[PDB]
């Protein structure tokens, strides 16, 4: 099979990121899938002489572990080959579905071989306890799951192999974003779950061997106002600065009636009574904050940015923006779990949302520590990509102003 | 010998090319030597003659009894590859297993021992001037490893492993460590088996052109390796002795400090803030630094814990790693691992400031982490982790705090001094506390500012700051509220940075302001904190706001 040329970004050349250190049980589980994938071709031995690098990590989904290669460097280095020269149209109709099955296709990518001058750059290191030995170095001979010129390379045969169940099919979006495809219909869901089916046997022609997410029923989380009968000054303190906060994203937000009741060095717990004025202007931006944001349109050229704030007891809130308070989405996660694991959950909700949505993962403001989610991601991450992630602290107040 | 096995392919950086750096002229003495030692060299297939045609050099030189020759790679370094970073961490003692018998077997001239790719070797051109440089020079290269080139270091590690690998396959009871041009071999045999296996290894890598020492030359226990005491049954780090002397240099504090750090690994309690807060000053090497009580008392402490040797034991895979952490002080924490009570494997210290504001609780759950990561590098494994904190005090701060946090496995061990929390903030408004609207307001150009609060029980105040900015000054009036009011208090301010520091629980701060603060969180009663916009005609925020804003803003 020819191989189609990967002509890296100019200036800058391949990853030079450092592995994490990984348990002895990771360590053991990855030296059985290389032995087995040098054994099959896939990857081969390699020498000094390639200084790059890139992450590998070992994760479940299952009681099989499967090997995860973070190409997050490598990918953000190949961008105009995967997404200018090569790209996948992302389909709007997709989060109009009743029923989106996610696919994993990742097994495809193994009987395409890699451009040999472009191999070095899939370099990976699995590291060894107590720095006994020095790490089991490969490189790639085929394409990679988790780079995304994979999917890239891959599309015409993608087409292929589609095109008699497309033709059949004519009202369900299949796309393919990374490992994994994303089919989508409007069929009642035993129906669904036959054309995925259906789907499956012809992806097992080929060779390639589900997750079921609902876009239709995808409603946004609003700025929730206290609806009550009795008004402290707290509350009310509480309000002005929730909807002054909310004048800055949503169009048409009024306070001044709801300011006005707040009139000299007052207590606190002061009941104060409402006038018919103020009750009409929280009645509108009640009204306002329920439906979408005027003027917030998504902009392809630029970043996603995801926010998550930890509300207490198993919840979280979330927003995506590409613009400081100008956001697409807003919404909520809930959940033995802990604090990490909940996260974890959360961020790959979050991203598979994004996929479906623009086609695009977020870039994540995290509220841990880096050294924490370090250690701890990979023992409860199960998607087969890896977002960008920043480490930040929560702002106190934005936590109270979404619930 | 000069190994069998397949050369690295090695290149030159993308759009560069070799060396043409011009040899100087040496004394008739540098000459000679550089003549005797390359001869040598070159009948033992180190080096080979070339022709002229080759346009690369890299300048030689000799110092000296002997004379040894220093070739200059600076040029050669800056335009060969860059080579994948060899070994990413050292071996910790602590995680090495006890083996019934190990032997060091080290290689002999390593470097030497490899060879270099053909194709490279023109680079390595290098010239013996003639006398008063009149005549051509003699032109080498290397046909192995040059000392002081790049890709060395890499190139031995990869032929080394490469050379290993078969022996590997089928001796898989017998670890081998890695180090530089070093082996370390151990396995569960008896004296004989192991002396074999060691034999058949010995023969195996002369197979490969690698000469190792025999038995009589062969190292015996205990082992003086990189700062450590490698024994049968205990490891130790070398003997570590504490100067004496009447005035201390930067140099000499420097130099105690790294010692200390040094020894902490295996010798607990070792404190070391006192010493280093002494090492900031600028101050020059030669300078004297008169010691603070506080470090005299620090030094002798150590001197106590250093007096009688303590030893660390090896690593069993079959049993769990404890590990247990003890408040030492301000900001100072000790920990110790081991698998049966009190036979440690290591120990170590935590004495970190992350960030600005903190608590015990934020540092305890910090040096969990640093362990954690610790743990996983030298075993493979994380420990169980015994702390000086109530599961109720844990679980209290974790569901209250903004940020994901996670110990994970963990059980509470009554060593004092426990972790707790100071102080907490009330979740809803006090009744029948006065109510301090407070503000701060600080003049960019003049750098003063004003302070106060005005209570709903109509109190006020007003306190002049002169070299302040606007975090200060909103600092102070939160200070005056606390000071001002009761033993129940209903605050509100404007500043989220203000609200941001208190809703932390912050015990210890770099801010004598937030520590005066924390001071008055601590003996209050009830403290109800909250936050409106500022600017915005809101209660009785306009009238602190007016009241500071005069003169300044
Ligand atoms: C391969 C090996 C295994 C266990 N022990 C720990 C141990 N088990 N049994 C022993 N018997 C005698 C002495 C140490 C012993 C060792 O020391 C050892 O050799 C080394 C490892 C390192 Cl990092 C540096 C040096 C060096 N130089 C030697």
């Amino acid at each position: 099979i020819e191989t189609v040329p990967v002509k890296l970004k100019p200036g800058m050349d391949g990853p030079k990121v450092k592995q994490w250190p990984l348990t002895e049980e990771k360590i053991k589980a990855l030296v059985e899938i290389c032995t087995e994938m040098e054994k099959e071709g896939k990857i081969s031995k390699i020498g000094p002489e390639n200084p790059y690098n890139t992450p590998v990590f070992a994760i479940k989904k299952s009681t099989k572990w499967r090997k995860l290669v973070d190409f997050r460097e490598l990918n953000k280095r190949t961008q105009d080959f995967w997404e200018v020269q090569l790209g996948i149209p992302h389909p709007a109709g997709l989060k109009k579905n009743k029923s989106v099955t996610v696919l994993d296709v990742g097994d495809a990518y193994f009987s395409v071989p890699l451009d040999e001058d472009f191999r070095k750059y899939t370099a990976f290191t699995i590291p060894s306890i107590n720095n006994e030995t020095p790490g089991i170095r490969y490189q790639y001979n085929v394409l990679p799951q988790g780079w995304k010129g994979s999917p890239a390379i891959f599309q015409s045969s993608m087409t292929k192999i589609l095109e008699p169940f497309r033709k059949q099919n004519p009202d369900i979006v299949i796309y393919q974003y990374m490992d994994d495809l994303y089919v989508g219909s409007d069929l009642e869901i035993g129906q669904h779950r036959t054309k995925i089916e259906e789907l499956r046997q012809h992806l097992l022609r080929w060779g390639l061997t589900g997750y079921e997410l609902h876009p239709d029923k995808w409603t946004v989380q609003p700025i929730v106002l206290p609806e009550k009968d009795s008004w402290t000054v707290n509350d009310i303190q509480k309000l002005v600065g929730k909807l002054n906060w909310a004048s800055q994203i949503y169009p048409g937000i009024k306070v001044r009636q709801l300011c006005k009741l707040l009139r000299g060095t007052k207590a606190l717990t002061e009941v104060i009574p409402l006038t018919e004025e103020a009750e009409l202007e929280l009645a509108e931006n009640r009204e306002i904050l329920k439906e979408p944001v005027h003027g917030v349109y998504y902009d392809p050229s630029k970043d996603l940015i995801a926010e998550i704030q930890k509300q207490g007891q198993g919840q979280w809130t979330y927003q995506i923006y590409q613009e400081p308070f100008k956001n697409l989405k807003t919404g909520k996660y809930a959940r033995h779990t802990n604090d990490v694991k909940q996260l974890t959950e959360a961020v790959q909700k979050i991203t598979t949302e994004s996929i479906v949505i623009w086609g695009k993962t977020p870039k994540f403001k995290l509220p841990i520590q880096k050294e924490t989610w370090e250690t701890w991601w990979t023992e409860y991450w199960q998607a087969t990509w890896i977002p960008e992630w920043e480490f930040v602290n929560t702002p106190p107040l934005v936590k109270l102003w979404y619930q | 010998p000069i190994s069998p096995i397949e050369t690295v392919p090695v290149k030159l950086k993308p759009g560069m090319d070799g060396p043409k750096v011009k040899q100087w002229p040496l004394t008739e003495e540098k000459i000679k030597a550089l003549v005797e030692i390359c001869t040598e060299m070159e009948k033992e297939g180190k080096i080979s003659k070339i022709g002229p045609e080759n346009p690369y050099n890299t300048p030689v030189f000799a110092i000296k009894t002997k004379w040894r020759k220093l070739v200059d790679f600076r040029e050669l370094n800056k335009r060969t590859q860059d080579f994948w970073e060899v070994q990413l961490g050292i071996p910790h003692p602590a995680g090495l297993k006890k083996n019934k018998s190990v032997t060091v077997l080290d290689v002999g001239d390593a470097y030497f021992s490899v060879p270099l790719d053909e194709d490279f070797r023109k680079y390595t051109a290098f010239t013996i001037p003639s006398i008063n440089n009149e005549t051509p020079g003699i032109r080498y290269q290397y046909n192995v490893l040059p000392q002081g080139w790049k890709g060395s270091p890499a190139i031995f590690q990869s032929s080394m492993t490469k050379i290993l690998e078969p022996f590997r396959k089928q001796n898989p009871d017998i670890v081998i460590y890695q180090y530089m041009d070093d082996l370390y071999v151990g396995s569960d045999l008896e004296i004989g088996q192991h002396r074999t296996k060691i034999e058949e290894l010995r023969q195996h890598l002369l197979r490969w052109g690698l000469t190792t020492p025999d038995k009589k030359h062969q190292k015996e226990p205990p082992f003086l390796w990189m700062g450590y005491e490698l024994h049968p049954d205990k490891w130790t780090v070398q003997p570590i002795v504490l100067p004496e002397k009447d005035s201390w240099t930067v140099n000499d504090i420097q130099k105690l400090v790294g010692k200390l750090n040094w020894a902490s690994q295996i010798y607990p309690g070792i404190k070391v803030r006192q010493l280093c807060k002494l090492l900031r000053g600028t101050k020059a090497l030669t300078e004297v630094i008169p010691l603070t009580e506080e470090a005299e008392l620090e030094l002798a402490e150590n001197r106590e814990i250093l007096k009688e040797p303590v030893h660390g034991v090896y690593y069993d895979p079959s049993k769990d790693l404890i590990a247990e952490i003890q408040k030492q002080g301000q900001g100072q924490w000790t920990y110790q691992i081991y698998q049966e009570p009190f036979k440690n494997l290591k120990t170590g210290k935590y004495a970190r400031m992350r960030g600005a504001h903190t608590n015990d609780v934020k540092q305890l759950t910090e040096a969990v982490q640093k362990i954690t990561t610790e743990s996983i590098v030298i075993w493979g494994k994380t420990p169980k982790f015994k702390l000086p904190i109530q599961k109720e005090t844990w679980e209290t701060w974790w569901t209250e705090y903004w940020q994901a946090t996670w110990i994970p496995e963990w059980e509470f061990v009554n060593t004092p001094p426990l972790v707790k929390l100071w102080y907490q903030l009330e979740k809803e408004p006090i009744v029948g506390a006065e109510t301090f609207y407070v503000d701060g307001a600080a003049n960019r150009e003049t750098k003063l500012g004003k302070a106060g609060y005005v209570t709903n029980r109509g109190r006020q105040k007003v306190v002049t700051l002169t070299d302040t900015t606007n975090q200060k000054t909103e600092l102070q009036a939160i200070y005056l509220a606390l000071q001002d009011s009761g033993l129940e208090v209903n605050i509100v301010t404007d500043s989220q940075y203000a609200l941001g520091i208190i809703q932390a629980q912050p015990d210890q701060s770099e801010s004598e302001l937030v520590n005066q603060i924390i001071e008055q969180l601590i003996k209050k009663e009830k403290v109800y904190l909250a936050w409106v916009p500022a600017h915005k005609g809101i209660g009785g925020n306009e009238q602190v706001d007016k009241l500071v804003s005069a003169g300044i803003r």
